RNA sequence: CAUUGUUAACCCAACACAGGAGUGCACCAAGGAAAGAUUAAAAGAAGUAAAAGGAACUCGGCAAACACAAACCCCGCCUG
RNA sequence: CCAGCCCUAGAACAGGGCACA
């Protein structure tokens, strides 16, 4: 069987704006990837992307890193690249509909243990070192994206944030090797459990996705 | 005589709540279908276009934000505004305005019936069209008036204009002199006690009291407000939207008003725009989709590449 | 600053507010009609419905169990509620709550208090404020309204 | 694909006398539970 | 953003950024009219007691978009007559600093990295 | 801070009787068509929603006297009835209250 | 087979006061309710979180803080 | 015209909506 996979800049947020302006960013984004083939990717997976810079020897320039994380909502989508290159970590937020973008290209698709892996800042370097000239992995579609459980190591405290409050829920972090009962008995004080049966603060968005299913099909059909 | 008040759905019922609601539908549809077409019916005489003179303007609905690439590799951000309905609901001659321009009142998008006075309503009535909800006026010369009752298109603007916009903005309330004015406070925790967002000293000793300019907290942010100069890059005409850049004061979905831009550097502009408006039924020819300007990169672009 | 908020604030907190929310959920459920302070029925009113939309998902649903757990405090509502409630409210959408303003409370507190009833329960109607008779002044000439534009097409 | 449903029993930190009964099965519960018979009379006899 | 007491890393290699000190290299004044520096200011620096100047390599501040943001405040040394005193730099450079040639040629010929 | 000096009665009485303290007169006021007192046009009938409550405490009254616990909760429907009334092949199956007392007139059978 | 004390939610603080109270028992099998009902303006008190900087504020690193460390002077042996 | 219900409007008072769905 198939799965449908919608990409999440095309997600509308929870405001009251009105719809009009996101079918036009619909529009304008699905015109825009008729010429940019953006293609499936997660959060963890292994990007190169292909920029257009006027001040180097050639004018593409290239970059390889691991996808920190994606957010916004239509023709703003940026994805954050994160790479070591010679020991100093890099990040780069890019741009989904950009043009300057020349080509984008996955190899490796692979999710991870989380949505929002920001902790790659706290990360031993191990974690962020990729070789920029890596081949492409081609895998098969029956794989279903293979979710990569992969507990990663962290550097003593302090750290970028705290990673251990309940507000992250955070599992790819291997705790019980860096932080101590004592501090994990305390930054469950910051837990809020009524926020998970709330069944208020959730965002239903089934037939919304629907139509921009049936959208999508029919800008393809066109 | 203790008359009670009375509003439009206490004495109805529930098969007529309907009738009324569509009775007062298909009216509105039908009166905007008969203003559908005036430059067939009796348009006023066209004057040729002079170099001291202006032109109407809009009143559209902010819809929301949106970014846009130029060719040169530069990112602006557009605001979307949606031209819903601007009809031309009366106008006041030159004398009987200012002596010295004339006025043109435009009305906004349609609203109900049964929320309306008698009199907005018998003005609405005698003119032929529902009523309206934000009522503008717009000092034009005397060599571009147009008869009132004719409905105008976002298409009065052309890819690569500079136009002004007002509105009223996001209404903060009563807030502090340091959200209002921006008056730095006092230390945190050095010793201040209950003064961590006082504005301090608010005159002299001499003056014993205050000056009339003194600023201090009250009303911030429900007030009209109008910025200058704001280029517009793209015209979609099926849906009536501009794209004007940077920021438009206003919150999303209410209504702005926007005009030529009176600046000094863009006085003679008007001189290849359509001078009383935009007439879809003189030219006899359908605009393209999307009216981009001469810079902005098309959703339907080659991915450019510097050379 | 309070713009584009959609909870308001009660009890001693959000966890409070979420306390005082599951025990008038709870009596709802129990009673199937409760009265309240209007501020806190219409915040419940939402509440329910959700409430009502978890249990038609169907009992297997490990989601909705738990939901049902963590809200329905005397668990003898949630069998209650997944075979007398969710079943009987299978073709309706959203209109599964009434809710109507009654006379402030004869308390010294004079508070605005407001009753919440699902439909189809086993209990007296409320007092509805219908709508006026065909047979009225105003209704007669708008059905002769009527017929005229019938008769028109 | 089975109807698994929560027990029927009284909540533990209400005020009800339910919830005190629940209580009070619960500290004898605890004697049962204990290993020796000094254990069992000491928490039998804490109480003054 | 590099401002007044920030705690840099001097990456090219000279004397000064590569001789340990019982005090790390501070900022001293950002010369432009904000307190706020950026990538391609000119900054002075209080290297192992005594004053240099110096050029915001990279910051940990996110910037602009498509704009690389290093993990570390890496600043290269330069010269009051616009010459870095360095040999090389190792570490990666932002690419927008190639479109003022002008007052970085010097500085951005030595670089071998460009990101 | 102290008051400088007493405040005259004119003054007092300019204060106090401004139309903003006032209590303005309400024009909401309507007879309930029913039992003929009083009500307003958004607010149920005092007297009607007195009935309706004292109807529904019995009702409730007698249906947890039927269930001797406190956690013990109809599993199905349920459906009150009053003397002279029985039970039709729509309401078998169900929880049944019976009361002695009459059904009133604006209780429907349903 | 004498006489006396066997109640109580209590005493002292002008009060049904966020205060002062000796001893034996376990931290609940015993006591109570921070909210009169709304809206969520400013300022004020308290708490939580905050990118880049990490004392550059200030007499003083006062308070606060993912730390809760090492040293040098003045005065007083130290505990009190 | 402002009973009532909302508001990106608001201490109270004011202001804008409640017909397309
Ligand atoms: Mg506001
Ligand atoms: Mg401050
Ligand atoms: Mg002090
Ligand atoms: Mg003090
Ligand atoms: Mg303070
Ligand atoms: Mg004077
Ligand atoms: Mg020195
Ligand atoms: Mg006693
Ligand atoms: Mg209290
Ligand atoms: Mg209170
Ligand atoms: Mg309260
Ligand atoms: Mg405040
Ligand atoms: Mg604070
Ligand atoms: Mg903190
Ligand atoms: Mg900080
Ligand atoms: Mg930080
Ligand atoms: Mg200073
Ligand atoms: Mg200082
Ligand atoms: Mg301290
Ligand atoms: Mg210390
Ligand atoms: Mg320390
Ligand atoms: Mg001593
Ligand atoms: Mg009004
Ligand atoms: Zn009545």
């Amino acid at each position: 069987p198939e799965t449908r996979f919608l990409s999440p800049e095309f997600i509308p947020p929870r405001g009251r704006t009105n719809p009009l302006k996101f079918q036009i960013e619909r529009k304008d984004m699905l015109e825009r990837r008729k010429i940019l083939h953006i293609p499936e990717f997660y959060v963890g997976s292994i990007l190169r992307v292909t920029t257009a810079d006027p001040y180097a020897s050639a004018k593409t320039s290239q970059f390889l890193g691991i996808c920190i994380q994606r957010s916004g909502s239509g023709l703003g989508a940026t994805f954050i690249l994160r790479n070591t290159i010679e020991g100093q970590g890099v990040e780069i937020c890019f741009e989904l509909y950009n043009p300057r973008i020349q080509e984008i290209q996955v190899v490796k698709l692979e999710k991870r243990l989380d949505n929002s892996l920001l902790y790659l800042r706290d990360a031993l370097p191990e974690y962020s070192t990729f070789d920029v000239n890596m081949k492409p992995i081609t895998q098969e579609f029956n794989q279903e994206v293979p979710v990569n459980q992969l507990k990663v190591k962290m550097k003593p405290k302090p750290w970028s944030k705290r990673w251990e409050r309940p507000k992250f829920n955070i599992k790819g972090i291997r705790f019980d090797l860096c932080l101590t009962e004592e501090q994990m008995r305390e930054a469950q004080k910051w837990s809020q459990p009524w926020l998970e049966f709330d069944m208020m603060r959730e965002y239903d968005t089934s037939k919304i996705e629907a139509a921009i299913w049936d959208e999508i099909e029919a800008s393809k059909n066109s | 005589h203790g008359k009670s008040v009375t509003w439009w759905d206490e004495h109805l019922s529930e098969e007529n709540v309907p009738f009324v609601k569509q009775l007062v539908s298909d009216e509105n549809k039908a009166q905007l279908a008969s203003k559908l077409c005036p430059l067939k019916d009796e348009p006023w005489p066209i004057h040729p276009w002079e170099p001291g003179s202006s032109r109407v303007g809009l009143i559209a609905l902010k819809l929301g934000m949106m970014p846009l690439w130029t060719k040169d590799g530069q990112k602006h951000v557009v605001t979307l505004l949606q031209v819903q309905d601007c009809h031309v609901l009366k106008y006041t001659p030159k004398e009987n305005h200012n002596g010295r321009m004339a006025a043109l009142t435009v009305g906004g998008k349609t609203v109900s019936h049964f929320h309306k006075s008698a009199s907005i309503l018998e003005f609405y009535q005698e003119l032929g069209l529902p009523p309206k909800q934000k009522v503008k006026i717009f000092n034009v010369t005397e060599n571009a008036v147009i008869k009132p009752g004719t409905p105008l298109y976002a298409a009065h603007f052309r890819p690569g204009q500079y136009v002004d916009v007002t509105a009223k903005t996001i209404g903060k309330g009563f807030q502090g002199v340091m959200r209002r004015w921006g008056f730095k406070g006092q230390p945190a925790t050095h010793g201040q006690t209950k003064t961590h967002r006082r504005p301090g000293a608010i005159s002299t000793g001499d003056v014993a009291r205050v000056w009339p300019g003194t600023k201090m907290p009250g009303q911030l942010g429900n007030i009209d407000r109008t910025a200058f100069g704001l280029k517009v890059w793209r015209i979609n005409t099926k849906h009536n939207i501009i794209y004007v850049n940077g920021s438009v004061p206003g919150h999303k979905n209410c209504l702005v008003k926007i005009k030529d831009s009176k600046l000094p550097a863009y006085k003679d502009f008007c001189k290849n725009l359509p001078f009383p408006t935009y007439f879809p039924d003189g030219d006899e020819e359908a605009l393209p989709e999307d009216l981009y300007d001469e810079n902005v990169c098309q959703p339907g672009a080659p991915s450019i590449t510097f050379t | 600053i309070s713009h584009g908020r959609v909870f308001r604030r009660l009890g001693l907190g959000p966890e409070s507010r979420i306390h005082l929310l599951q025990n008038l959920l709870t009596g709802l459920v129990r009673h199937e009609r409760i009265e309240a302070s209007w501020a806190r029925v219409d915040e419940l009113r939402g509440y329910a419905e959700k409430l009502i939309d978890y249990g038609k998902l169907g009992d297997t649903n490990e989601r909705a169990m738990r939901m049902a757990d963590f809200w329905l405090t005397e668990k003898d509502l949630i069998p209650k509620l997944f075979q007398v409630l969710a079943p009987r409210f299978q073709g309706q959408n959203g209109g599964y709550t009434r809710m109507l303003q009654i006379p402030n409370r004869n308390e010294q507190d004079r508070a605005k208090m407001a009753v919440i009833e699902y439909k189809g329960n086993c209990l007296p109607p409320l007092p509805l404020p219908r709508r006026d008779s065909n047979l009225t002044l105003l209704n007669q000439l708008l059905q002769g309204l009527r017929q005229d534009q019938e008769a028109s097409s | 694909p089975v109807a698994r449903y929560p027990p029927i029993v009284a909540s533990l930190t209400a005020k009800s006398k339910a919830a005190r009964q629940r209580r009070v099965e619960q500290w004898q519960a605890t004697v049962h539970a204990a290993k020796s018979v000094d254990e069992k009379l000491r928490i039998l006899t804490k109480m003054q | 953003a590099i401002q007044k007491m920030t705690r840099v890393r001097v990456v090219d290699n000279s004397a000064l950024g590569t001789t340990p000190y019982h005090r790390p290299p501070r900022c001293i004044h950002v010369y432009n009219k904000t307190g706020v520096g950026k990538v391609g200011d000119r900054i002075l620096l209080a290297i192992r007691g005594q004053k240099k100047k110096a050029l915001i390599v990279g910051h940990r501040m996110p910037g602009p978009r498509m704009t690389p943001r290093f993990d570390s405040n890496n600043v290269v040394l330069l010269e009051d007559n616009g010459n870095p005193v360095g040999t090389r730099i190792k570490t990666p450079i932002p690419s927008s600093l190639r479109q003022r040639e002008g007052e970085f040629s010097k500085v951005l010929a030595i670089a071998q990295n460009f990101v | 801070a102290a008051p400088k000096n007493r405040r005259s009665i004119e003054v007092n009485r300019c204060r106090r009787r401004n139309p903003q303290k006032l209590i303005k007169v309400k024009n909401n006021i309507d007879v309930c068509p029913e039992c003929g007192h009083l009500k307003q046009k958004h607010i149920l009938c005092g007297y009607c929603y007195e009935k309706v409550r004292k109807e529904t405490a019995e009702i409730r009254r007698q249906m947890g006297k039927q269930e001797g616990g406190p956690f013990r909760a109809p599993t199905t429907e349920t459906v009150v009835l009053y003397s002279g009334e029985t039970p039709s092949e729509q309401d078998q199956g169900k929880r049944i209250i019976e009361r002695e007392r009459k059904r009133p007139s604006w209780f429907t059978q349903n």
